[PDB]
DNA sequence: TAATAGATTAGAGCCGTTTAT
RNA sequence: AAACGGCUCUAAUCUAUUAG
């Protein structure tokens, strides 16, 4: 019998010095880490699109509660939780009414550009429009929310049975939540930081993505987005990686006034000697370059014999020194639920390249679930690095792209 | 004195009241809340309303509009406002827009709403609380986070519980001793089909990899009889697996893979012999029984099939072999669906939307008792699972999966 | 060039909204 | 594209071998 190791669940700090393990616990007791003190709201679209805004606005200003109001934190109203008003009185509407539809949006957004976040609200009646339109607003550095229609008025839009396409009757305080933590992320202000963070360790997200050969993307996480193109494979080439490695670690360098003592690269790839060799060839000898490589979805089950409830997020299974699995996902005694449906699957860790513990490394990924400033949820399944990197990547791809992540989230 | 009392409507007020009264907690005030408290209790309440507090607040909600125990607190708390000559002593906490005008307590009523918003109902319960001399502290929202770990969270916690997990991966309990390559140079036709044999073989070079004996393919091929077993090539298979052999001939990893393929292409081949249907995933094959085939749809108590509305799911499985950690064989669990318990449904789009709707109340217990007892199913003795990978040699997959345990746990939800 | 695997990888959809009350 | 998961599907690549 295999023993499991328990990583510790990573608390997050908010206002007033207070941390906790909840977002939505926390930003409702304590408010948010960085307080603004207004949203002003640009919504772009059509009337229906603008009134359907407006109704959420106003929505949302009072409390939302969800079907399980102890599985999934309720929301106060955005005031309430954030300390500042986002309402419909301080709107700019731009009435409306791929590539055109985007340049529809990303003029009506440029020509005015005081707001704090422009509202683009995508009519129902395009499977790059996201990415397109969030792509030309990088080098005029808008932060843009895109809300369907069918999303702040889910209700309004039914199939021919008449239910609602999606059923966000049991999430509606969590759709709240999340948006609300958008719009005040995307605002300027930062609803929450690790608890702990550890002084002198540099975080990258290194992802691949196929433009449609595939285009290397680096994401650093400060507690810094990178890009190049290349050909039909997941590893970097020297000058590449150098140049990768370079740019992190001049970017943590100005933003913590010195050199970290460890780096990790956090990749869905394994890395080659080649762009290693690379890699430590640039990096500071006193720095400790970690490769982790973290994949999903590898074939591995942890069924809780003796109970209906999942096995506990936090659970990690030491195959290797430098391989494991980690359980980011399942039951979180705090929410009394899981984080994920049926039963969760562990992420797969492996120290590819460079020395660490193992231990450390799973820890460092469970505190970098945390920060998911997309979403506004408990933890996510992949760390904030990969799931960041991911996210500015599938973006840039779309065609110096700003280092702040709520231009691409 | 300077004590905060907050009655609300225990069962169903309790987001708000938190809210509330952790929020004041915070900004220094002293609150006295029924939900501030663990193991609790009417004398204590009537005490700290009657003489402790200062200022006396009550959740006009219309669930809470009349209650037992909130009417009680506010008759005492009327009491107490008589005694004291406060005029402002009972402050009604208007949240709910359900509650109409003229129907809320005759008490309330001649008496700050949070029904638009809980920062202005907020904002206007503390200025209230300005304009008279309601006593406050400097805001500690230390004391607030540590109220609400200690309360809110005390049953939401890991606990030292020893816990014990069935995984995905059944291990190989052995395997044949010698992996053979067999040199059938042209008794093996160049376009035969070795996928096609009867035992799992592998065309690797200018042999056929297997773990069968050199006639062991005599019926499909013909041709393999008088062929020398002395040019095979015979590898220790606890040399592959432990990496001890690494030769030109072949890569260690090389035949680990090569291994693994034969595992594979093994339990393929005794699928067909295990009177289970098969379904093709997209990157594998899934093993799903049919309706009737299982006495009750049951196989140990645990159903494998059962009814989706019109539609028949089918707890399927898909094995991969694997060796890294240890050889295992990781069993994915699936749901196949079908119009009446035998016959598949081809649309891949039903499949899924029907998957998704199965596995909608599959949890930790179903997913595993459906796994084991599937593969319990599949078994041949008591604890194994025999792949034939040859006419003498079989591997032999455990029934009971890894085990694992750890030092932390939860109490399980009820 | 194509095929057979095993391994890695990514990308697209799609459905449910995390077992209680 | 509020979002996160669980699944399904489609591809690509690297190996190793074979047929050209
Ligand atoms: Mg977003």
């Amino acid at each position: 019998m295999k023993e499991l190791i328990y990583i510790e669940e990573p608390s997050i700090l908010f206002a007033h010095g207070q941390k906790c393990t909840d977002p939505r616990d926390g930003l409702a007791l304590f408010g948010p880490l960085n307080q603004i003190y207004g949203i002003k709201s640009g919504v772009v679209g059509t009337q229906k699109g603008l009134q359907i805004f407006k109704s959420y606005l106003d929505k949302i200003q009072k409390p939302i509660y969800n079907h399980n109001n102890i599985t999934r934190p309720m929301f106060p109203g955005f005031e309430a939780v954030f300390g500042c008003k986002w309402e419909s009185q301080n709107i700019v509407f731009k009435e409306i009414t791929t590539y055109d539809l985007v340049t529809l949006f990303n003029d009506k957004i440029i020509t005015a550009n005081r707001v704090d976040v422009w509202f683009v609200i995508v009519p129902e009646e395009d499977a790059q429009f996201h990415d397109q339109l969030k792509a030309r607003l990088l080098e005029h550095t808008i932060p843009t929310q895109i809300l369907r229609e069918s999303t702040l008025a889910w209700r309004d839009f039914k199939n021919t049975f008449g239910a609602p396409i999606r059923d966000f009757s049991k999430i509606e305080g969590h759709l709240a939540w999340t948006i609300s933590t958008a719009a005040y992320y995307k605002a300027g202000g930062k609803p929450w930081k690790l608890g702990d963070i550890r002084p002198g360790v540099c975080y990258l997200g290194l992802v691949y993505k196929k433009i449609e050969q595939n285009a290397c993307c680096a994401a650093q996480m400060f507690l810094g987005p990178w890009y190049n193109p290349e050909k039909g494979e997941y590893h970097l080439k020297p000058k590449e990686a150098k140049a990768l490695l370079t740019q992190a670690l001049e970017s943590y360098k100005e933003q913590n006034k010195s050199y970290p003592k460890e780096v990790f690269i956090h990749a869905r790839t394994r890395f080659n000697d080649e762009e290693w060799n690379a890699f430590n060839e640039v990096t500071p000898k006193n720095t400790n370059l970690v490769g982790v490589t973290i994949t999903k979805s590898k074939p591995l089950k942890l069924y809780k014999t003796e109970g209906a409830f999942p096995i506990m997020r936090g659970n990690a299974y030491i195959v290797d020194e430098k391989k494991a699995f980690l359980w980011t996902l399942g039951f979180v005694p705090k929410l009394q639920s899981t984080l994920s449906m049926e039963v969760p699957n562990p992420i797969f860790i492996e120290i590819n390249k460079g020395e660490a513990e193992i231990q450390q490394v799973l820890k460092d990924i469970l505190a970098l679930t945390k920060l998911n400033y997309n979403a506004c949820i408990y933890a996510d399944g992949e760390p904030v690095t990969l799931r960041f990197a991911n996210k500015i990547g599938e973006i840039l791809t779309a065609s110096t792209p700003p280092l702040a992540f709520k231009y691409y989230i | 004195r300077n004590k905060i009392f907050i009655s609300h409507a225990t069962p169903e007020d309790d987001d708000f009241t938190r809210w509330l009264s952790l929020k004041l907690i915070g900004l220094g005030y002293e609150v006295w809340c029924d939900i501030l408290f663990l193991d609790k209790f009417w004398s204590t309440i009537e005490k700290e309303i009657r003489e402790n507090t200062c200022k006396f607040l009550i959740v006009s909600s219309t669930a809470g509009n009349k209650r037992e125990g909130v009417l009680k607190e506010l008759a005492v708390a009327t009491k107490v406002k008589k005694h004291l000559q406060d005029d402002m002593f009972i402050i009604p906490l208007a949240i709910d827009e359900n509650l109409s005008y003229d129907d809320i307590n005759i008490e309330i009523v001649r008496l700050i709403d949070f029904k638009k918003s809980w920062a202005k109902g907020l904002q206007d319960l503390l200025d209230a609380f300005e304009k008279q001399n309601v006593p406050k502290k400097p805001p500690d929202h230390s004391k607030s986070n540590l109220l609400y770990q200690q309360i809110f969270l005390h049953d939401k916690q890991a606990i030292e519980k020893e816990e014990t997990y069935d995984s995905n991966w059944f291990p190989i309990i052995s395997f044949p001793n010698e992996l053979r390559f067999h040199r059938y140079d042209w008794r093996l036709p160049k376009q035969f089909d070795v996928r096609t044999l009867a035992f799992p073989a592998i065309r690797y070079k200018e042999y056929l990899c297997t773990f069968a004996w050199e006639y062991d393919f005599i019926h499909q091929l013909p041709k393999t009889e008088t062929y020398n077993g002395q040019e095979s090539i015979r590898i220790s298979t606890s040399d592959i697996l432990s990496g001890r052999y690494d030769t030109d001939f072949i890569r260690n990893y090389e035949c680990q893979r090569l291994i693994v393929q034969l595992i594979n292409k093994a339990f393929e081949l005794r699928m067909k012999d295990k009177n289970v249907r098969e379904y093709q995933m997209s990157k594998t094959f899934a093993y799903w029984i049919e309706k009737g085939k299982l006495e009750k749809d049951k196989f140990e108590k645990i159903k494998l099939v059962g009814k989706q509305k019109n539609k028949y799911w089918h707890f399927g499985i898909s094995a991969a072999g694997k060796l890294y950690p240890s050889p295992v064989l990781m069993v994915s669990s699936h749901i196949i669906f079908t119009m009446d318990g035998i016959n598949l449904i081809k649309s891949k789009s039903i499949q899924h939307s029907s998957r998704r709707k199965q596995g909608k109340n599959w949890w930790n217990d179903k997913w595993r008792e459906k796994l084991l007892a599937f593969i319990r199913f599949l078994s041949d003795d008591q604890n194994a699972i025999y792949l034939n990978v040859g006419s003498e040699e079989k591997i032999l997959i455990s029934n009971k999966p890894l085990k694992f345990f750890g030092k932390m746990s939860y109490v399980t939800p009820s």
